[PDB]
């Protein structure tokens, strides 16, 4: 169970990094569309 | 005609038609601001195209 929890935590860190990058990209796209309008 | 009928009526009708066509167009102000807005829209379209292109480049997901 500890090994499974460690694997799940690694996957959760990967997913959190991916979500942070996606949010950053979305905010960048939004700011670009705002400044270009 | 006078070198040696209702020509003035037809001329006035043509002038009124030309004025109506000019007012129907929409551009009242000088074309300077129109060209400025067109350049701004072109810049915005270029920015949107560049953003859409850059979006399809960074593809590092699983």
């Amino acid at each position: 169970n500890h090994e499974a929890a460690t694997c799940l935590e690694d996957v959760v860190y990967r997913g959190d990094m991916l979500l942070e990058k996606i949010q950053s990209a979305l905010a960048d796209i939004a700011q670009s569309q705002l400044k270009t309008r | 005609m006078d070198k040696d009928q209702d020509l003035n009526a037809l001329k006035t009708k043509f002038q009124e038609l030309r004025k109506l066509i000019g007012t129907m167009p929409g551009i009242h102000v000088s074309p300077e601001q129109q060209q400025q807005q067109l350049h701004s829209l072109r810049e915005q379209v270029r920015t949107k195209n560049e953003l859409l292109q850059k979006y399809k480049s960074l593809c590092m997901f699983e």
